[PDB]
RNA sequence: UCUGAGAGUUUGAUCCUGGCUCAGGAUUAACGCUGGCGGCAUGCCUAAUACAUGCAAGUCGAUCGAAAGUAGUAAUACUUUAGAGGCGAACGGGUGAGUAACACGUAUCCAAUCUACCUUAUAAUGGGGGAUAACUAGUUGAAAGACUAGCUAAUACCGCAUAAGAACUUUGGUUCGAAUCAAAGUUGAAAGGACCUGCAAGGGUUCGUUAUUUGAUGAGGGUGCGCCAUAUCAGCUAGUUGGUGGGGUAACGGCCUACCAAGGCAAUGACGUGUAGCUAUGCUGAGAAGUAGAAUAGCCACAAUGGGACUGAGACACGGCCCAUACUCCUACGGGAGGCAGCAGUAGGGAAUUUUUCACAAUGAGCGAAAGCUUGAUGGAGCAAUGCCGCGUGAACGAUGAAGGUCUUUAAGAUUGUAAAGUUCUUUUAUUUGGGAAGAAUGACUUUAGCAGGUAAUGGCUAGAGUUUGACUGUACCAUUUUGAAUAAGUGACGACUAACUAUGUGCCAGCAGUCGCGGUAAUACAUAGGUCGCAAGCGUUAUCCGGAUUUAUUGGGCGUAAAGCAAGCGCAGGCGGAUUGAAAAGUCUGGUGUUAAAGGCAGCUGCUUAACAGUUGUAUGCAUUGGAAAC
RNA sequence: GGUCUUGUAGCUCAGUCGGUAGAGCAACGGUCUGAAGAACCGUGUGUCGGCAGUUCGAUUCUGCCCGAGACCACCA
């Protein structure tokens, strides 16, 4: 192994925790939106979706896709 | 460096640091022979200007090979 | 790097000559311990006295092993000389390469046939001014038994040609000295001062190119084969070219590492217990006990005729006579190669004593040169000794 | 081997004199056939294409002293161009540097020319060579490192030596140029193309 | 050195094999024995041919004669 | 343009038919004898067997705190980083077991996609909070480590307002699944560092950063094409052929799921076995073509085996992680450590594959404004006749032919043989003398000189000055540099096939031999000697390839008696098809456009003394499109 | 390197109580086959790897070695 590898690992534990926490809050908001459909919750959801897509945490394409699927269910409702 | 041992040669070619030397290249620009002196160097400067305009430049010493040539003094106007 | 080691002090090789049960192993441990308590860089060793099975399980010497230790005056190596027969080749292996051999005899284990034969072989091969040390005096304290052995060791040392009246005698107890009884360290200091006096060294000269007698071969994981021996003449630096000689066709080789006791040298020396790593060689072609020289001038031989000093049967010669078909073991500075005593037509049975001039034929082409001292033995008894007078083929 | 060693033996077998006209007339016993004791009469029962090809290959190979690897590679170099391979090959055979200095007449034997050229005493266009088989171009100037002009052997070679029209030379300066290609009539006629280009079934 | 067991012919005068020696095997085609085509190469580190082999010393592993 | 040989082998003898052998090259060659140098190539093909130790991945203090130490009375400046954080850590290297298919290469489409930094162009760089390091202490164990408490920084993290441009959808508008437009909601950007100027207020430059756009770049997918044998291999097959919604990937896509159908592939060869990394190319070849797919360069796979996941922009990651498995190892018994198909290098397997060499000097890459750092890449060094090429191992003179040896076989003589002896001359190399490269004809670097923006001054573009980087090197090389013919040839064969004879020995024994076969008591085939011829620091001898071998005949065979016409008839598909007019060109031919990596070869040139070799210029090939001709 | 083992005719092989050398084959001659094989009779051979003892007495029982054959060298 290399000292740089340990440097990477001790650092990446925290960022792995951050990524899983962000994924959890995205999933919680998605479930809340599917519990009751409104633009109020969707504005928030798209807000943290853009914030996560600001980095490489979530690719912008998958977010555009799910956001289009959500705006579709808004439109038919 | 290709050719013979104790005989250096450097083909001038547009390359990027994401590929190893003497592997795969983009497009030939010329060849430089450091083995024998008195300014052995031939260039095309036909699409090399476009490559400079779009990044992914070749190695840094090549810059100097166009300082004596004078491309730098005429590139800035193209740059701005 | 391999823990480079260097030293500028003279190096005198000293061994514990004498039969087992004389406290010789305990003496080797005790000298190391006392110089650990007397000099720096003298790490203790009791489980490192020997390196093979049954070598330590018995407590008395059987096979070879090397130890290294320095005093505030001089550096010393030591090889563990064997006891009982069927291993005498190792002792002479040591006996050829020491210049100092402390006679570690025991007052309670007074000179035994193995010890007397060890002294006689030291006379035959040449051990200059070898010193004596009475040992294991912790048992059987007597008014005159401690002194009859002291006079008889002088008598036996003067009974072969050495100087038994020009050697100081210091007694001691092996177990008491090793355990750490304070009064027994003065005697080991006296012994060290005794090997400081009248004990010469292999002469220091770099002009001689190369020659070494191999003692053992050890293959090292990754490096290759580091073959060890003792230099008779020459100095050695890493990167030099050499040629192997003895029982095999002469082949060139290159040195890549020189060591004392698995610690890398800077400059080898004649008499130093050296170990040299060799490239491109395996144990199959490099033989345990071969010789080596500078490339260009060395010749192996089979037949040669020399003046042999026939030792008298009362002095230790052969028990009986011999014909042309007699086949004793010749000892050449590194190896027991067994030849035949091809008697020139002097008499039908040459007797021990009355030194003769004989030609001999050997099965193996070994390096020979005029004037080189060689030994003649047979099954634990020396039957002759001399130097080469004429090399034929 | 780089050289023939003995020469008169081969010329006896070659049936041709590498010298001008004479190599031996009365040497204790003169013969116009193969040397040795077996040569009572063996030249009238070996008529075959194989024998002729080998004999002529030895004749021209011994005529100049080129090893078979070099001999092969030089023929391949002659194949490089088309021209007329017959006369082109003959012109290349005489274009060897030792043959050049032999035809300008500074050497009595091609062995002497080879030995002189190897020592670096012959300077070619201000850059000497150690290969005594250099292929030249029309208009090449030579000089011999004028110290070596005082050589008695060179003096006894070059006083009235070989005079040729295709090469201009001066013994008052020991220097010259290569004017043009020699004519076939001016070269030994005991050497033919057909047999060796046949033994050249390799190429 | 593998499990294959093969018949072979020793060339030259005499032999130096003692029923337990390793040596090198060569091909070739002799027509004095059916099947037998392989032969033993002499002078390779074990069995060696040293019988005034002045000419054709390449095979048999015979050293060059001494002056 | 290119571009071509045969000979012997059946029988009592001849011919045909077919077979066999030899003769050319060529290695990843090995190996026997031996061996002088140099340039160059090349140096584990076996056990993707395991392997001491070390190097192969660090850099950044102008990203941040703290700490140490040095100097300084001190203030302060300076070196360093344990850490935090940034970038490369995917490339760079080796290997080819596995992998017969989109793997390869080519031609496209990605109207189904991604792409940090590098390019264009532009708006912002405002505000606050929070903790973890480091450190202090304790627990825990021999250790690796692990756990707990108090105290810290930010260009690390998180909210807070702002939103040119961008995010979605909606209305209107435009264009042949899409593109351009106007409008209606909604969302989300952070960070400063260094320096300069300014009393301040602020301003300026650079770096850094958010956002947006242009590219290029590489990545991902699909596509026909051609590239193993195998019918003494015949059915295969169900997210499998599909359709319906959702999840899902950057993205289409049963990729996957809930549901509903039953197809699809296959006799033009599925499936099955064995084998294979692929291509350019290497070799044979004249040529259709064959062989190998050394090295080498492009593509793919892979990292002790098998999985899982994080991060990075991109990984399931040659020197990341976790786990299981197997091995090895420490172990005080409780726990743990590791992965040379990275450089070597060792064990072993072989017939065999190189040193724990030097320097990052060049170059290149990675890091960082900057000094500078790393590079077992790379550029060198050593070993090896493993291969190609160059050169010495003297030359000139020198006859009845010295000695000797052999034959004739005594008693002339011939033969080795100008070969010897003897005489001179010369020193590539060998031995000495002195000098000595280029590669450093790139580059920072601070001062000069000029130059774009704007000026208040920095900074940036170009020339001049030098510091300058050399392991190789006192090397290549240079010179009426001393001495010295001195320091240096072996080696297969002689019956013929194919140049190369006498003597002695053996007597179908001994032996040789690729072929015919020689030898059983004068052997041109065996043994030896001499002579001889062949190649030469090389000579031979075995494996694999091709020519020969037309010896599966595309070119370039036939099938009455030497080998074969099914025992014969009917006949599907398919192949080959009457004449004349028209259509287009699917073929066919041909013009243009692009590719056909470099490299290989060919033709020409240049350089190393010429060489070998390298580099330079042009040279094909196949398709894709477009445009013509319409004979077949 | 130690642990043992082996040495018989020319070759491959057993060895009398230390007291004796035993088979087959190549191998010398004869019968016989047009010839050569095959078959049948008689021959032969060893101073038992070499030195010195113990020894009336040694291939044989020892001490010496040599040529050769097998058992392993851990640890960590």
């Amino acid at each position: 192994n290399i000292k740089s590898n340990e440097k990477r690992l001790r650092q990446n534990i925290k960022r792995n925790l951050n990524n899983k926490g962000q994924k959890t809050k995205l999933k919680t908001n998605v479930k809340n939106f599917h519990k009751e459909i409104n633009l109020d919750n969707l504005g928030n959801v798209y807000s943290q979706a853009d914030r996560l897509a600001r980095k490489g945490i979530i690719s912008t394409n998958r977010a555009r896709r799910l956001k289009s699927r959500n705006v579709a269910v808004l439109n038919k409702t | 460096r290709m050719g013979r041992v104790h005989y250096p040669t450097y083909r001038i070619v547009a390359v990027d640091s994401r590929v190893k030397r003497d592997g795969k290249y983009i497009a030939l620009i010329g060849h430089l022979n450091p083995a024998l002196k008195e300014n052995k160097c031939k260039i095309d400067e036909a699409v090399a200007l476009e490559w400079l305009n779009k990044g992914a430049k070749p190695t840094d010493t090549v810059r100097s090979l166009f300082s004596q040539t004078g491309l730098w003094k005429k590139f800035v106007e193209s740059k701005k | 790097a391999r823990e480079k080691f260097d030293r500028s002090k003279p190096h005198v090789n000293v061994g514990t000559i004498g039969h087992i049960d004389h406290g010789k192993t305990t003496l080797t441990a005790a000298i190391c311990t006392v110089l650990a308590k007397e000099g720096k860089s003298a790490a203790t060793r009791y489980d490192q006295i020997d390196k093979a099975p049954e070598e330590k399980a018995r407590g008395i010497t059987i096979n070879s092993a090397h130890v290294e230790y320095s005093s505030d005056k001089r550096h010393y190596a030591h090889v563990d000389c064997p006891g009982h027969a069927d291993y005498i080749k190792n002792m002479i292996t040591g006996a050829a390469q020491m210049d100092g051999a402390i006679l570690v005899v025991s007052a309670t284990d007074s000179v035994m046939p193995q010890t007397r034969e060890h002294i006689l072989l030291a006379r035959q091969v040449g051990v200059p001014r070898m010193v004596v040390f009475l040992n294991k005096c912790d048992i059987a304290t007597d008014e005159e038994v401690q002194e009859l052995v002291a006079e008889e060791v002088r008598d036996l040392l003067t009974s072969y040609g050495f100087d038994g009246k020009n050697t100081p005698i210091i007694y001691g107890s092996a177990l008491k000295a090793l355990e750490g009884d304070p009064k027994w360290e003065a005697k080991i200091h006296d012994l060290m001062n005794a090997v400081d006096e009248w004990i010469p060294t292999p002469e220091r000269e770099v002009d001689k190119p190369f020659l070494l007698a191999i003692e053992d071969t050890m293959t090292i994981t990754g490096r290759g084969t580091v073959v060890t021996g003792r230099v008779e003449r020459g100095e050695l630096k890493v990167g030099q070219e050499i040629e192997i000689v003895g029982l095999r066709p002469i082949r060139k080789a290159v040195v890549t590492g020189i060591e004392m006791f698995k610690k890398e040298l800077d400059s080898a020396m004649a008499g130093d217990n050296a170990g040299v790593l060799l490239r491109g060689v395996d144990r199959k072609e490099v033989e345990r006990g071969q010789v080596l020289a500078k490339p260009g001038s060395i010749k192996p031989h089979k037949k040669f005729k020399a003046e042999i000093y026939a030792l008298k049967k009362e002095e230790g010669g052969r028990h009986t006579g011999f014909l042309n078909g007699y086949r004793p073991q010749f000892y050449f500075r590194t190896t027991d190669v067994t030849g035949s005593i091809s008697l020139p037509e002097n008499t039908e049975m040459v007797l021990p004593g009355d030194n003769t001039s004989i030609t001999v034929e050997l099965i193996a082409p070994i390096a020979c040169e005029k004037g080189s001292k060689f030994s003649i033995r047979e099954g634990g008894r020396t039957v002759g000794a001399g130097s080469v007078t004429e090399v034929l083929e | 081997m780089k050289y023939t060693g003995s020469i008169f033996k081969r010329s006896r077998r070659l049936g041709f004199s590498l010298l001008e006209n004479n190599k031996e007339f009365s040497k204790g016993k003169k013969r116009k056939t193969i040397p040795g004791q077996h040569g009572n009469r063996f030249r009238s029962s070996t008529m075959s294409g194989y024998a002729q090809q080998l004999q002529e290959k030895q004749r021209m190979q011994y005529m100049y002293g080129i090893t078979d690897k070099q001999f092969r590679r030089l023929f391949r170099l002659v194949l490089k161009q088309r021209g007329n391979l017959a006369v082109n090959l003959f012109r290349v055979l005489e274009s060897r540097l030792d043959n050049i200095v032999y035809r300008m007449g500074f050497a009595p034997t091609r062995r002497s020319a080879r030995q002189l050229v190897n020592h670096g005493h012959v300077l070619l266009n201000d850059r000497t060579v150690d290969t005594p088989s250099i292929i030249l171009n029309p208009g090449d100037k030579v000089r011999l490192k004028a110290k070596t002009i005082k050589i008695p052997i060179v003096k006894a070679a070059s006083e009235s030596g070989v005079v040729s029209p295709f090469v201009e030379t001066n013994n008052k300066t020991f220097e010259g140029t290569y004017v043009r290609f020699p004519e076939r009539s001016e070269l030994p006629a005991g050497i033919n193309e057909s047999y060796v280009v046949e033994w050249y079934k390799r190429l | 050195t593998n499990g294959f067991e093969v018949l072979t012919y020793i060339p030259g005068e005499g032999h130096n094999l003692q029923e337990h020696s390793v040596t090198l095997l060569r091909g070739g085609r002799v027509k004095d024995l059916p099947g037998v085509r392989y032969h033993i190469v002499r002078g390779t580190l074990d069995t060696v041919g040293v019988e005034k082999r002045r000419q054709q010393r390449s095979a048999y592993g015979a050293k060059k004669p001494k002056a």
